Protein backbone atom coordinates (compact mmCIF):
# COMPACT_ATOMS: atom_id res chain seq x y z
CA UNK A 1 0.00 0.00 0.00
CA UNK A 2 2.47 1.97 0.58
CA UNK A 3 3.83 2.97 -2.97
CA UNK A 4 0.04 2.02 -4.15
CA UNK A 5 -1.31 4.61 -2.29
CA UNK A 6 0.74 6.87 -4.11
CA UNK A 7 0.60 5.32 -7.55
CA UNK A 8 -3.23 6.16 -7.07
CA UNK A 9 -2.85 9.47 -5.84
CA UNK A 10 -1.17 10.60 -8.94
CA UNK A 11 -3.92 9.49 -11.12
CA UNK A 12 -6.62 12.02 -9.78
CA UNK A 13 -7.32 15.76 -11.20
CA UNK A 14 -4.51 18.36 -11.29
CA UNK A 15 -6.74 21.49 -10.97
CA UNK A 16 -6.89 21.27 -7.08
CA UNK A 17 -3.90 20.09 -4.54
CA UNK A 18 -1.72 20.40 -7.52
CA UNK A 19 1.39 20.64 -4.87
CA UNK A 20 0.79 17.17 -3.27
CA UNK A 21 0.73 15.79 -6.62
CA UNK A 22 3.88 16.87 -6.91
CA UNK A 23 5.24 15.31 -3.91
CA UNK A 24 4.10 12.49 -4.86
CA UNK A 25 5.93 12.84 -7.70
CA UNK A 26 9.20 13.28 -6.11
CA UNK A 27 8.41 10.56 -3.68
CA UNK A 28 8.04 7.91 -6.71
CA UNK A 29 11.10 9.37 -7.94
CA UNK A 30 12.77 8.60 -4.80
CA UNK A 31 13.60 5.20 -3.54
CA UNK A 32 11.59 3.51 -6.12
CA UNK A 33 13.56 4.36 -9.10
CA UNK A 34 10.01 5.10 -11.07
CA UNK A 35 11.14 8.54 -12.44
CA UNK A 36 11.63 6.63 -16.13
CA UNK A 37 8.21 5.37 -15.85
CA UNK A 38 5.99 6.49 -18.40
CA UNK A 39 2.63 7.61 -16.50
CA UNK A 40 4.80 9.43 -13.80
CA UNK A 41 5.68 11.62 -17.11
CA UNK A 42 2.57 11.66 -18.17
CA UNK A 43 1.63 13.37 -14.58
CA UNK A 44 4.10 15.75 -14.94
CA UNK A 45 3.20 16.49 -18.29
CA UNK A 46 0.16 17.63 -16.93
CA UNK A 47 0.85 19.48 -14.59
CA UNK A 48 2.76 21.43 -17.04
CA UNK A 49 -0.15 21.33 -19.08
CA UNK A 50 -2.27 23.21 -16.36
CA UNK A 51 -0.63 26.25 -15.70
CA UNK A 52 0.45 26.74 -19.44
CA UNK A 53 3.86 25.28 -19.28
CA UNK A 54 3.73 24.80 -23.02
CA UNK A 55 7.76 24.65 -24.10
CA UNK A 56 7.84 22.09 -20.84
CA UNK A 57 5.39 20.24 -22.70
CA UNK A 58 6.81 19.71 -25.86
CA UNK A 59 10.36 18.93 -24.01
CA UNK A 60 9.44 16.12 -21.67
CA UNK A 61 6.54 14.60 -24.64
CA UNK A 62 8.94 14.63 -26.71
CA UNK A 63 11.47 12.86 -24.35
CA UNK A 64 8.81 9.89 -23.92
CA UNK A 65 7.35 9.81 -26.71
CA UNK A 66 10.71 9.06 -28.79
CA UNK A 67 11.39 5.99 -26.71
CA UNK A 68 7.09 5.04 -27.70
CA UNK A 69 5.13 6.76 -30.09
CA UNK A 70 1.50 5.45 -29.64
CA UNK A 71 0.72 5.90 -26.08
CA UNK A 72 -2.73 7.09 -26.59
CA UNK A 73 -2.71 8.52 -23.10
CA UNK A 74 -0.12 10.60 -24.09
CA UNK A 75 -0.60 12.06 -27.25
CA UNK A 76 -3.71 14.32 -26.86
CA UNK A 77 -1.64 16.78 -24.44
CA UNK A 78 1.19 17.00 -27.24
CA UNK A 79 -1.26 17.73 -29.48
CA UNK A 80 -2.48 20.13 -27.59
CA UNK A 81 0.88 22.13 -25.98
CA UNK A 82 2.23 21.67 -30.09
CA UNK A 83 -0.95 23.72 -31.48
CA UNK A 84 -0.45 26.16 -28.61
CA UNK A 85 3.26 26.38 -29.98
CA UNK A 86 2.12 26.67 -33.55
CA UNK A 87 4.04 24.31 -35.73
CA UNK A 88 3.09 22.34 -38.41
CA UNK A 89 5.31 20.15 -39.66
CA UNK A 90 5.97 17.66 -36.60
CA UNK A 91 2.12 17.73 -36.14
CA UNK A 92 1.98 17.09 -39.94
CA UNK A 93 4.19 14.06 -39.44
CA UNK A 94 2.58 12.45 -36.09
CA UNK A 95 -0.47 12.80 -37.95
CA UNK A 96 0.09 11.41 -40.85
CA UNK A 97 2.24 8.39 -39.00
CA UNK A 98 -0.91 7.83 -37.03
CA UNK A 99 -3.23 7.90 -39.94
CA UNK A 100 -1.71 4.90 -41.08
CA UNK A 101 -1.18 3.17 -38.04
CA UNK A 102 -4.42 3.62 -36.35
CA UNK A 103 -6.86 4.26 -38.66
CA UNK A 104 -10.60 3.66 -37.02
CA UNK A 105 -9.20 5.52 -33.48
CA UNK A 106 -10.88 9.29 -33.29
CA UNK A 107 -6.98 10.20 -32.00
CA UNK A 108 -5.74 10.24 -35.49
CA UNK A 109 -8.88 12.30 -37.19
CA UNK A 110 -8.65 14.99 -34.34
CA UNK A 111 -4.72 15.32 -35.05
CA UNK A 112 -5.43 15.85 -38.75
CA UNK A 113 -8.51 18.27 -37.74
CA UNK A 114 -5.97 20.18 -35.41
CA UNK A 115 -2.66 20.64 -38.06
CA UNK A 116 -5.87 21.65 -40.43
CA UNK A 117 -6.63 23.98 -37.69
CA UNK A 118 -2.90 24.78 -37.52
CA UNK A 119 -3.04 25.56 -41.53
CA UNK A 120 -6.62 27.27 -40.92
CA UNK A 121 -8.75 25.34 -43.05
CA UNK A 122 -11.68 25.19 -41.08
CA UNK A 123 -13.68 23.70 -44.27
CA UNK A 124 -12.14 20.85 -43.60
CA UNK A 125 -10.83 20.72 -39.95
CA UNK A 126 -15.16 20.66 -39.74
CA UNK A 127 -15.44 17.11 -40.95
CA UNK A 128 -12.11 16.17 -39.47
CA UNK A 129 -13.40 16.93 -35.94
CA UNK A 130 -16.85 15.37 -36.83
CA UNK A 131 -15.13 12.09 -37.63
CA UNK A 132 -13.43 11.95 -34.43
CA UNK A 133 -16.30 13.23 -32.21
CA UNK A 134 -18.50 10.63 -33.54
CA UNK A 135 -15.89 7.65 -33.29
CA UNK A 136 -15.60 8.42 -29.58
CA UNK A 137 -18.36 10.23 -27.79
CA UNK A 138 -16.25 10.60 -24.83
CA UNK A 139 -14.01 13.10 -26.64
CA UNK A 140 -14.63 16.38 -25.32
CA UNK A 141 -11.47 17.92 -27.28
CA UNK A 142 -13.91 16.97 -30.35
CA UNK A 143 -16.66 19.00 -29.32
CA UNK A 144 -14.77 21.71 -28.53
CA UNK A 145 -12.42 22.03 -31.40
CA UNK A 146 -15.60 21.05 -33.50
CA UNK A 147 -17.25 24.39 -32.04
CA UNK A 148 -13.98 26.24 -32.79
CA UNK A 149 -14.24 25.38 -36.05
CA UNK A 150 -17.82 26.72 -36.45
CA UNK A 151 -16.59 29.87 -34.16
CA UNK A 152 -13.68 30.56 -36.59
CA UNK A 153 -15.94 29.53 -39.86
CA UNK A 154 -17.80 32.55 -39.68
CA UNK A 155 -21.04 31.31 -37.94
CA UNK A 156 -22.09 30.68 -34.62
CA UNK A 157 -25.58 29.81 -34.07
CA UNK A 158 -24.12 26.05 -34.54
CA UNK A 159 -21.35 26.59 -32.42
CA UNK A 160 -23.71 27.33 -29.75
CA UNK A 161 -25.44 23.86 -29.40
CA UNK A 162 -22.18 22.44 -30.25
CA UNK A 163 -20.81 23.98 -26.79
CA UNK A 164 -23.95 23.37 -25.21
CA UNK A 165 -23.37 19.99 -26.01
CA UNK A 166 -19.89 19.29 -24.55
CA UNK A 167 -20.91 20.95 -21.27
CA UNK A 168 -23.96 18.95 -21.06
CA UNK A 169 -22.25 15.96 -21.90
CA UNK A 170 -19.22 16.24 -19.70
CA UNK A 171 -20.26 17.83 -16.39
CA UNK A 172 -17.41 19.52 -14.08
CA UNK A 173 -15.34 20.29 -17.68
CA UNK A 174 -15.06 23.83 -17.47
CA UNK A 175 -12.98 24.38 -20.21
CA UNK A 176 -16.72 24.02 -22.67
CA UNK A 177 -18.37 26.46 -20.57
CA UNK A 178 -15.51 28.98 -20.69
CA UNK A 179 -15.53 29.06 -24.65
CA UNK A 180 -19.35 28.92 -24.95
CA UNK A 181 -18.81 32.34 -22.95
CA UNK A 182 -16.16 33.71 -25.13
CA UNK A 183 -19.09 33.13 -27.58
CA UNK A 184 -21.34 35.07 -25.73
CA UNK A 185 -19.12 37.76 -25.74
CA UNK A 186 -18.62 37.01 -29.74
CA UNK A 187 -22.54 37.64 -29.41
CA UNK A 188 -22.71 40.20 -27.26
CA UNK A 189 -24.70 38.72 -24.63
CA UNK A 190 -22.78 39.31 -21.22
CA UNK A 191 -25.58 38.11 -19.20
CA UNK A 192 -25.01 34.70 -19.38
CA UNK A 193 -21.32 34.92 -19.97
CA UNK A 194 -21.08 36.49 -16.37
CA UNK A 195 -22.70 33.57 -14.40
CA UNK A 196 -20.69 31.14 -16.92
CA UNK A 197 -17.26 32.73 -16.42
CA UNK A 198 -18.11 33.01 -12.51
CA UNK A 199 -18.63 28.89 -12.52
CA UNK A 200 -15.57 28.64 -14.90
CA UNK A 201 -13.57 30.73 -12.42
CA UNK A 202 -14.44 28.82 -9.23
CA UNK A 203 -12.23 26.19 -10.53
CA UNK A 204 -9.63 27.86 -12.24
CA UNK A 205 -8.39 30.63 -9.93
CA UNK A 206 -4.97 30.80 -11.81
CA UNK A 207 -5.01 30.54 -15.48
CA UNK A 208 -4.81 33.51 -18.25
CA UNK A 209 -7.92 32.55 -20.23
CA UNK A 210 -10.23 33.09 -17.61
CA UNK A 211 -8.57 36.47 -16.23
CA UNK A 212 -8.24 37.70 -19.44
CA UNK A 213 -11.92 36.77 -20.49
CA UNK B 1 -6.71 20.95 -25.01
CA UNK B 2 -7.40 22.88 -28.16
CA UNK B 3 -7.19 26.73 -26.21
CA UNK B 4 -9.60 29.22 -27.62
CA UNK B 5 -7.83 32.09 -29.30
CA UNK B 6 -8.57 34.89 -26.47
CA UNK B 7 -10.62 37.39 -27.10
CA UNK B 8 -8.61 41.17 -28.24
CA UNK B 9 -9.82 44.41 -27.51
CA UNK B 10 -10.79 46.42 -30.84
CA UNK B 11 -10.28 50.20 -31.49
CA UNK B 12 -13.63 51.74 -32.57
CA UNK B 13 -14.24 54.70 -35.06
CA UNK B 14 -16.63 56.30 -32.32
CA UNK B 15 -14.04 56.97 -29.67
CA UNK B 16 -11.57 58.02 -32.31
CA UNK B 17 -14.19 60.51 -34.08
CA UNK B 18 -14.42 61.49 -30.32
CA UNK B 19 -10.67 62.13 -29.95
CA UNK B 20 -10.37 63.84 -33.16
CA UNK B 21 -13.22 66.19 -32.34
CA UNK B 22 -11.87 67.30 -29.25
CA UNK B 23 -8.55 67.85 -30.85
CA UNK B 24 -10.55 70.12 -33.38
CA UNK B 25 -12.18 72.58 -30.79
CA UNK B 26 -8.71 72.12 -28.45
CA UNK B 27 -6.67 73.81 -31.60
CA UNK B 28 -9.85 76.54 -31.92
CA UNK B 29 -9.43 77.23 -28.66
CA UNK B 30 -6.25 79.69 -29.06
Amino acid sequence: KEIMKNLYKINLSKYINTEDITKSNEILAKDYKLADNVDVVRSKVDICYTQCKFNECLELCETVLENDEFNTNILPAYIGCLYELSNKNKLFLLSHRLAETFPKSAITWFSVATYYMSLDRISEAQKYYSKSSILDPSFAAAWLGFAHTYALEGEQDQALTAYSTASRFFPGMHLPKLFLGMQFMAMNSLNLAESYFVLAYDICPNDPLVLNE
Amino acid sequence: MIRRAPTTLQLSHDDVTSLIDDLNEQKLKQ
